[PDB]
């Protein structure tokens, strides 16, 4: 990111890739919460919290 | 730009091996089995690693450490019985893989075949020492029996057996060195399997017809990838219904007692993947001759490339040799049944006839049948 | 090494998309006769060894249970 | 008004990221519901034999 | 007898356009058409309606292996929207982004199309060209390349990537370049009396009217990058294509790899 | 006599490659001698052999066989690789007996 990414085409490419990156970060967040079985997120759910997990 | 799959120096190997490898379109489900073997191998390693995390190789604290794994470690019973039943299923896949190689004429790949025979010897040694490892009654007495028949060798057998033992009997030196060898051998098997796949990929794989399959070839992905996932899941089904419903139908009850050199069991036998070898051993009334016959049984399996006297590769169009092949398979089943029996009537004569027919079918009758169908099809 | 494995002339292959065709097209109705066809081709080569060794197993078990009897 | 697999594909399965998102969401829903159903079935097979069926005569 | 039946069934006035281009006044042409083409037997003699049922597109592949041919031709195409769909105009811009290339092109590495630039940098293809063939409600939207055998799969990969780029990462610069290319090609194609007459006849037969050139300019002008990637995701993304191959087409993959090339796991 | 021919025909039906449309000479496992015999073949017989092998592989993939009218009969089973193979074995034996002296 020295000088060649300082351009409008690259900014509009990054703006195009914001929702895909955000959806993949959401996928990683939900997968991390489900896999590590975090209590601090799964206590505010309607259905999963009955097992306390 | 470029293609990262084919131009990266690391991804080129995976692309050449498992992604864009040309494979025959008509290979059956038996072609899954060897891949399953590799999966089973790493499964064993994974379970073994966790069984190495709570086991102590010492005769005072081996059986107690195994019971500590079964009772106190969280799901340690699951990993231990997965290790044992996956060893049994590893040999199931081994016998079906070798039987595929014998039936479909895959032994014409001579370097791959001999490398595979080396892998077979290594996994049999690994399983033998691993069965010695939990230090039950049958572990100690099976190790004693195998080392005594190794001591039957003239003039070097006694020195070799007291050097394998590390002493005058089976003791904690033997247990520790068997733990070390049982640990280290599967990585040698993994490197040897890499060489096995290398020789196969530079020679190509074989179809069940035995014909040249270059006319109809498909990539490995996504056909045989998903076919091997289905085979892996079926292998997991059989392994999980063996570990979760019948944990001891293949195991030995006398292994659940602590090892006692003073008390000998009324019946001493190895596990079921050694039983046909033991029955071949028990038939010949000469211990040097029995060990000679065992090693030459596995070596005539290795020598099977040099007995091919037919113009057709596979047994798909050879029904007489098909009949002889199924006689051989049923004879192997008979030897497996006899190996778990004592030396009583009528098991001696049945075992002797079984070993004689086994060696005669492998050595004599199969090239004779090949010549007979060669004449009978006007080939020569 | 696709592209140089063999040399084939004048062969036309037609294939469908997996999304335009059924996964199990007439599964049982054309699966059962093919299974019995393969069975009819293979049982006369496969089964009689297993029948013979089942007979040997039963005879050996019978002789072992008879050989431990009292009389004489 | 299309079929429910049509709108299910067009809203859930067309993009790979939301495909994986619904795989994860259905995975956590499925693990909760499947553990509920499996413990219900295993409880229904074994009346009067488990410890949780008899921990009132002794717990006090 | 069958030719006479075909003439009696198909050569009728409501399916006939007399087009003239050049130094032709409409009054003289109308007077000559009224004098000569007044009687055409436009009655349905058999009293059976000839219709035009829609055609079913089939995702499939045909491959004609013949290894004695020196070069391999491969065409991959998906279903087009039709004659009367406005989105065809947008698809034309999409083809103008992909463009075409032949081995006798004087440009070289510095071609604007990434597919042509990578094809001349890696010496992949003899030629490629995009096409949008249109029929009533249907059509074929795709690409055609001739190349040697050893390049085929690589070329397919690059072509698929370009399609997915237009479904995902179409920026305004190449959209403007495709708009200018479509403007120049669609105006300079109508140079001469013959292409003008062909445009008049085909436009009156297909659209029911002759579309003015300023209407084409106004339809090109509204195309930006967002609707171009919307239309490309509608027609190219996650679709089942049709593949036709002829020549040494062994390295041309199965239908499953080409079908897997129509979507990105990263997107 | 004719009994041996009928029993050979029964074994030919029992072998099973004729149900795949194959011939006898297609079922040869290709060694170097068979490879040179295929290399010496005319183009039409080579193309017929390649299509027959490809069709046999396609049928073996689907675990199916041809219909009984399309089975290769014992009468018209032309032995096309035998003279090329015989000359290849003869030339190899000539090279062998030269190298043994
Ligand atoms: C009589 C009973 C009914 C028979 C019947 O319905 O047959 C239909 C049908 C008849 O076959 P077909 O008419 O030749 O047409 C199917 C094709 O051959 C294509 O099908 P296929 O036969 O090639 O199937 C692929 C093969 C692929 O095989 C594998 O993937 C297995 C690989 C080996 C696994 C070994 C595990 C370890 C074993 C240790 C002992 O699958 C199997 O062998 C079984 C798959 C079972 C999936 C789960 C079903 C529940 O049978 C099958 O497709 C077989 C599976 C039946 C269930
Ligand atoms: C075993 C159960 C019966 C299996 C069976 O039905 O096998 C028949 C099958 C016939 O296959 P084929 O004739 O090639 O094809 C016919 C049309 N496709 O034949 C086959 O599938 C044969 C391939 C499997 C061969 C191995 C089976 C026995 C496994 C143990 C072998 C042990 C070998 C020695 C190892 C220690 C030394
Ligand atoms: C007729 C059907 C009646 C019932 C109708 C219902 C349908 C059933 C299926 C019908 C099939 C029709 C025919 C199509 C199949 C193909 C032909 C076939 O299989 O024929 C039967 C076969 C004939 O033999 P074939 O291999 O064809 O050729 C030999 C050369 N004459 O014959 C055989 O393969 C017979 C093999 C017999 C083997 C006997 C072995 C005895 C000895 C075993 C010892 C093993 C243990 C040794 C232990 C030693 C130590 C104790
Ligand atoms: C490098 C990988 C491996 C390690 C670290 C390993 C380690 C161990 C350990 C610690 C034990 C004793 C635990 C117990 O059985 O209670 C054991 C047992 C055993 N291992 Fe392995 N092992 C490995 C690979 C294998 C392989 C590849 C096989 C053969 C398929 C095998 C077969 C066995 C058998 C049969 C037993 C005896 C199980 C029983 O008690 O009945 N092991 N292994
Ligand atoms: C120790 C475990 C073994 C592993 C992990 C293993 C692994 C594999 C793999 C992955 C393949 C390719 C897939 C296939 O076609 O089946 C294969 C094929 C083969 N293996 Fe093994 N193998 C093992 C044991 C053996 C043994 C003991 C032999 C010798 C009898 C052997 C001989 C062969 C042959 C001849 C083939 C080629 C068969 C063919 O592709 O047509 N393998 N093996």
């Amino acid at each position: 990111m020295l000088s060649r990414f300082l351009g409008p085409r690259y900014r509009e490419l990054a703006r195009n890739w914001i929702p895909t990156a955000g959806m993949w970060g959401t996928v990683g967040a939900v997968g991390l919460v489900w896999a590590t079985d975090w209590r601090l997120i799964l206590d505010w759910v309607p259905y999963i919290n009955g097992k306390f997990k | 730009m470029t293609n990262m799959r084919k131009t990266h120096p690391l991804f080129k190997i995976i692309n050449h091996s498992f992604i864009d490898l040309p494979a025959p379109s008509n290979i059956s489900s038996w072609w899954n089995f060897g891949s399953l073997l590799g999966v089973c191998l790493m499964v064993q390693i994974i379970t073994g690693l966790f069984l190495a995390m709570h086991y102590t190789s010492d005769t005072m604290t081996a059986f107690s450490s195994v019971t500590h794994i079964c009772r106190d470690v969280n799901y340690g019973w699951l990993i231990r019985y997965m290790h044992a039943n996956g060893a049994s299923m590893f040999f199931i896949c081994l016998f079906l893989h070798v039987g595929r190689g014998l039936y479909y004429g895959s032994y014409t790949f001579m370097e791959t075949w001999n490398i595979g025979v080396l892998l077979l010897f290594a996994v049999m040694a690994t399983a033998f020492m691993g069965y010695v490892l939990p230090w039950g009654q049958m572990s100690f007495w099976g190790a004693t029996v195998i080392t005594n028949l190794l001591s039957a060798i003239p003039y070097i057998g006694t020195t070799l057996v007291e050097w394998i033992w590390g002493g005058f009997s089976v003791d904690k030196a033997t247990l520790t060195r068997f733990f070390a060898f049982h640990f280290i051998l599967p990585f040698i098997i993994a490197a040897l399997a890499i060489v096995h796949l290398l020789f196969l990929h530079e020679t190509g794989s074989n179809n069940p017809t035995g014909l040249n399959s270059d006319a109809d070839k498909i990539p490995f992905h996504p056909y045989y990838t998903i076919k091997d996932i289905l085979g892996i899941l079926i292998m997991f089904l059989i392994l999980m219904t063996l570990v979760l419903f019948f944990p001891d139908m293949l195991g030995d009850p006398d292994n659940y007692m602590p090892a006692n050199p003073l008390n000998t069991p009324p019946h001493i036998k190895p596990e079921w993947y050694f039983l046909f070898a033991y029955a071949i051993l028990r038939s010949i009334p000469n211990k040097l001759g029995g060990v000679l016959a065992l090693i030459l049984s596995i070596l005539i399996l290795a020598l099977m490339p040099f007995l091919h006297t037919s113009k057709q590769r596979s047994l798909m169009f050879r029904p007489i040799t098909q009949i002889l092949y199924w006689i051989l398979v049923a004879n192997l089943l008979i030897l497996t049944w006899i190996g778990g029996q004592p030396v009583e009537h009528p098991f001696i004569i049945i075992g002797q006839l079984a070993s004689i027919s086994y060696f005669s079918i492998i050595l004599i009758l199969m090239p004779i049948s090949g010549i007979i169908e060669d004449k009978m099809l006007k080939l020569y | 090494e696709f592209g140089n494995l063999a040399r084939i002339r004048h062969v036309i292959s037609y294939s469908l998309s997996p999304f335009e065709q059924r996964a199990f097209p007439s599964y049982f109705s054309k699966g059962i006769p093919n299974v019995l066809r393969r069975t009819r081709e293979r049982i006369l080569r496969v089964a009689p060894p297993f029948v013979v060794v089942y007979l040997i197993y039963t005879w050996g078990n019978q002789e072992f249970e008879q050989s431990k009897r009292k009389n004489p | 008004s299309p079929t429910i697999p049509s709108r299910l594909y067009s809203l859930l399965f067309r993009r790979t990221s939301t495909f994986a998102l619904t795989i994860a969401v259905g995975a956590l829903f499925f693990e909760r519901a499947f553990d509920q159903g499996a413990d219900a079935i295993y409880e229904h097979i074994n009346e009067g034999k488990l410890w949780k069926h008899i921990k009132h005569k002794y717990e006090n | 007898t069958d030719l006479t039946d075909y003439l009696n069934r198909h050569y009728k006035a409501p399916r006939m356009v007399l087009a003239a281009a050049g130094g032709v006044e409409h009054q003289q042409l109308l007077d000559l058409a009224q004098k000569h083409l007044s009687s055409v037997s436009r009655v349905y003699e058999e009293d059976a309606v000839p219709g035009l049922t829609p055609c079913r597109f089939t995702g499939s592949e045909i491959r004609h292996r013949d290894d004695a041919l020196p070069l391999a031709h491969v065409a991959i195409a998906v279903e087009g929207p039709g004659w009367a769909n406005p989105d065809n105009v947008t698809l034309q811009v999409a083809n103008a982004i992909i463009g075409h290339y032949d081995c006798t092109y004087g440009g070289g590495v510095h071609l604007s199309s990434p597919l042509a630039s990578v094809a001349v940098a890696n010496k992949l293809c003899q030629s490629f060209q995009t096409f949008n063939i249109s029929y009533s409600d249907t059509g074929l939207l795709g690409a055609h390349f001739v190349c040697d055998a050893m390049s085929i799969d690589d070329m397919v990969f690059f072509l698929q990537g370009q399609w997915m780029r237009l479904c995902t990462s179409a920026t305004e610069s190449e959209v403007t370049r495709g708009k200018n290319i479509l403007r120049n090609a669609l105006v300079s194609h109508l140079d001469g009396t013959t292409p003008v007459c062909e445009d008049i006849g085909r436009s009156l037969l297909t659209y029911g009217r002759r579309i003015p050139l300023a209407e084409w300019e106004s339809r090109i002008q509204e195309v930006d990058a967002q609707m171009l990637r919307d239309i490309c995701s509608k027609y190219f993304y996650d679709q089942c294509p049709a593949v036709a191959g002829y020549g040494p087409i062994e390295q041309l993959p199965d239908y499953n790899r080409i079908r897997s090339g129509m979507f990105w796991l990263r997107f | 006599s004719k009994w041996l021919d009928g029993f050979r025909k029964w074994y030919y039906n029992a072998a099973g490659f004729n149900k795949l449309g194959l011939m006898r000479d297609d079922t040869l496992h290709e060694t170097e001698d068979v490879k040179e015999a295929i290399r010496r073949l005319p183009e039409d017989l080579y193309n017929d052999r390649m299509f027959r092998i490809k069709r046999a592989l396609d049928l073996t993939m689907r675990h199916q066989i041809l219909p009984k009218d399309q089975w290769t009969k014992y009468e018209e089973d032309k032995f096309y690789l035998e003279p090329y193979l015989k000359e290849v074995i003869r030339e190899r034996k000539e090279r062998e007996e030269w190298a043994k002296k």
